Order: C-alpha cells, then structure tokens, then sequence
C-alpha cells in the first residue's frame, strides 16, 4: 500500500509481461 | 538379398545421445560463432533441421 | 492459406506440396534467429489441433488434478468435465481446449470426431523469494509457473466413458408445478 | 478552414487508385534520406533503440506504391468496399503476396490498412474543421 512513485513505470511493464498467453 | 534391402538404422539409447551427437553440436556452434547466421554454411544447417522436424509428423 | 511446407513429411502418403525456401533475410541477427525457430515449429502438428499455453500461475501437481480426468476422452465429454470442477486450474484447461479446437477447424478437421490424444505439462520460469523463520533461520518462498500442451486428433483410440445429462431448475413461465391436481391421492 | 473541409470531404471516399496517387505526391515532395548511424557505439545500451525514422518513412511510402501495383482492379474495388473485412481476409492477403513473389502477407495487409487509416483520419478531421 506504500509503493514508490519512482518505480511506477517498471511495475506496469512487469504486470503486462508476466501474463499467460498462447505461443504464436 | 543385399545390403540395401536389409539395411537398418539402430536406435540410440536415451542416455548415450549426448555422446553420439557431440561432434555435430560442436560444429553448429563453431559455424555460428565464426561465420555468423548470414552465411552459406548456416543456411545449409537450417535446411537440414527443417527436414528432421518435418519427419516428426507421422 | 496454410503456412508453407519446406520438406516431405513422415507419413505413408504425401498430402501436401513442398514449396521452395525463401531467398531473403531479415535485417537483424536477432530477428533472423527468432524467425528460424518459428519456421521449424510450423512443420509440426499438421492435420491435428494443437495448443500451447504459457506461464500459467499454477504448479505441475495442481494442473494434474484436472488433466488426469480428460485424457483419452472424446472432446465433448472432456469439455463438460472441465466445466464442473470447482478449481482454479480448471479454468485454464477449458481455455486450452477451446483454443485447440479452433486450431483444428482452421486445418479442416471435423469437431465432432476429435479426441484428446496427448496432454502434458512443462516447467516455466520461477519467481524466487525468502521468508523468515524462528530464531534467525530462513526458508524459501517460491511462485511456480507451468506450460500446458493439448493435442486433438481425429478417430483416435478413445475411452467409453459417458455422462448422464439432466435439465436445471425450471424458473419463470416455463415451470408448471403449480398446476398439479392433488385430489387424486385421496382415492384408493 | 473551408479549403481544408473540402479536401477532407473528398479524401474520406477515396479509393485505392487515389491512394497510390497520394503516395506518389508525398514521395514527390520528399527529399530522399541517406541512412543514419546510431549516435552510440555497439556496446552502448541505446545502440539498439535507435530508429531511423526518416529512412523508414520513405521506404514505407515506396512499399505502399509497389504493393498496390500488383493488386488488381477487382481486388481494389473489393478493398475500398470492405474496409476491415478485407484486412481480416487471409486468403485475399495471401493471394496478393503470392502473386507478388516477394512481399509477404503482413506487408500487404499493412499497406491496405494504411489506405483505410488515411480515410478514417480524414473523417475525424472533417468533423473537427466542419463543426
Ligand atoms: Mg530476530
């Protein structure tokens, strides 16, 4: 509940990358 | 009736496969490291790999 | 509109035509390496439905609870079983079954004859962590991930299991239990 | 304002042949760029994030013209009429690429897509200037 403002961008990118998906 | 008719390829035990293909694996690493992927040798290796994958579908 | 086939298959009879290989290259070495791998995969699983689901936030043992129920069953039966199981993993298995069937139809297979012929899991990349314990000791805190692969084939050997089906509760104007005549039960 | 509105009114209903002429006009007004080197050495972290935007704009407009010249008249009318439904027709796109014998289905689809994007952009602007 106290996440840093200077790393908001990097948390967003990790959330997008670490999602399930089908290969090709 | 002749060698060609009765010739068969033996099946390599799973535990011995890292020794039967050691030379071929080294060569592919040798070619890509020194000549690059935009090379005539690299293209030949890729074509042979396509043949092996295609035969898996039986 | 299938991807090109660049070599003969291993089937007894050939069903497609081999096409000449491309003569152009990709601009970068990284792009060229990635595309060669994609071409290799396109030579496989022809005349069958396949799916490959990556980075499921579950473990091998949790996924095997559901997968062991659907092996060697007809597609219709397997799909129904995955719906009724109240497990978080059952949701991912259901998505894979639908994705694979859509793949089979694009290849020109009849969905009414599909059978689940192969299913297995594969290890993903793990998120490592640590949790403290008593008296200064420490332990592991790991989040696991797994890959799921499903293959559907036509007229493959299948199990005879079949489930009975009943209708749900009738609610609305379609329910007519209030028209029952209870005067008959007073007679002999 | 009014001249802009008239141009946008015509552009939103423009066909593929019109798009080819459009591309030719944009190229006619363009000075052809030389390729530019990245600002840093190969070991630098930004080496691979460099994009030669000027070269790409030129190359892509040239590609649009070349693909539209393999596309037949019946196909062009089908494209103008279907919009998104042409872009999602893989058999159509594959046929064009096979006829070409060089460009691939992805390139063909992007060229057709930009034609439609041009028309859609003109409609959005038309509302802006007209209102
Ligand atoms: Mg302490």
């Amino acid at each position: 509940k106290f996440q840093s403002r200077a790393e908001k961008k990097y948390r967003i990118m990790d959330e997008k990358v670490g999602k399930p998906r089908f290969q090709a | 009736e002749g060698y060609v008719l009765h010739e068969k390829k033996p099946v390599v035990p799973r535990a011995l496969r890292s020794f039967a293909f050691k030379s071929q694996d080294e060569h592919k690493s040798f070619v890509l490291a020194r000549l690059g992927i935009f090379s005539e040798e690299a293209k030949k290796i890729h074509l042979n790999e396509l043949r092996t994958f295609a035969k898996r579908d039986r | 509109s299938r991807p090109p086939l660049y070599a003969r298959s291993g089937k007894f009879r050939e069903s497609e035509e081999v096409q000449p290989y491309r003569t152009w290259y990709w601009y970068d070495a990284e792009t060229e390496s990635e595309e060669r791998r994609k071409e290799l995969r396109q030579q496989l699983y022809r005349d069958s439905g396949m799916s490959y689901y990556l980075n499921i936030p579950q473990s091998m043992k949790k996924l095997e609870r559901v997968v062991r129920v659907i092996r060697n069953l007809a597609y219709d039966e397997a799909w129904k079983q995955a719906c009724v199981l109240p497990l978080k993993a059952a949701g991912f298995v259901k998505e894979g079954l639908e994705h694979a069937r859509k793949d089979a139809e694009e290849k020109g297979l009849d969905p009414k004859k599909l059978v689940v012929s192969t299913v297995y899991t594969a290890k993903g990349k793990y998120l490592r962590g640590f949790q403290p314990m008593g008296k200064g000791f420490a332990g592991r805190k790991t989040t696991r991930k797994t890959h799921l692969r499903i293959v559907l084939r036509e007229n493959a050997s299948v199990l005879p299991f079949a489930a009975q089906v009943v209708s749900p509760s009738r609610v609305g104007g379609a329910s007519q239990k209030h028209l029952r005549d209870i005067s008959v039960r007073y007679t002999v | 304002r009014d001249e802009i509105i008239k141009l946008l009114e015509s552009r939103k209903d423009m066909d593929v042949n019109g798009y080819v002429m459009y591309c030719r006009e944009e190229l006619g007004k363009l000075t052809v760029p030389r390729p530019r080197a990245p600002p840093v050495s190969p070991k630098h972290e930004d080496y691979k994030t460099f994009v030669d935007e000027e070269r790409v704009t030129y190359m892509r407009m040239k590609q649009h013209e070349k693909i539209s010249l393999f596309l037949t008249e019946e196909e062009k009318n089908t494209v103008t009429t279907k919009g998104k439904d042409i872009l999602d027709d893989k058999r159509f796109i594959q046929t064009i690429a096979s006829r070409t014998g060089f460009y691939i289905a992805e390139e063909v689809r992007d060229c057709l897509s930009e034609f439609f994007n041009f028309r859609d952009s003109s409609r959005r602007l038309l509302t802006y200037y007209a209102d």
